[PDB]
């Protein structure tokens, strides 16, 4: 209780494992990866489909 | 980033000193004088 104020949509919430809130979740799914090589990608690379 | 050879994982977490990779770290401390790595 912040005086009325609803922070609820920029605290994070702890259902989900990476703790983002409801507008971090938006900006994190709207921006499309190019799925680069910071996972390693060997193991994909070795087979080939 | 890969995998580490020669510095063994605890279970702590301190400042990072020497950084790794995705939120890894590994400095060198007393507790015998070894390299441990940390999160
Ligand atoms: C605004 O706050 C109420 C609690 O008083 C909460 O139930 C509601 O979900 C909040 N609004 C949004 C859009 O989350």
């Amino acid at each position: 209780y912040f005086g009325g104020f609803n922070f609820s949509q920029i605290l994070p919430d702890p259902s989900k494992p990476s703790k983002r809130s409801f507008i971090e979740d938006l900006l994190f799914n709207k921006v499309t990866l190019a799925d680069a090589g910071f996972i390693k990608q060997y193991g994909d690379c070795l087979g080939d489909i | 980033a890969g995998c580490l050879i020669g510095a063994e994982y605890v279970n702590n977490s301190y400042e990072c000193d020497i950084p790794i990779g995705a939120g890894i770290c590994a400095s060198y401390q007393t507790q015998s004088q070894s390299i441990i790595a940390y999160t």
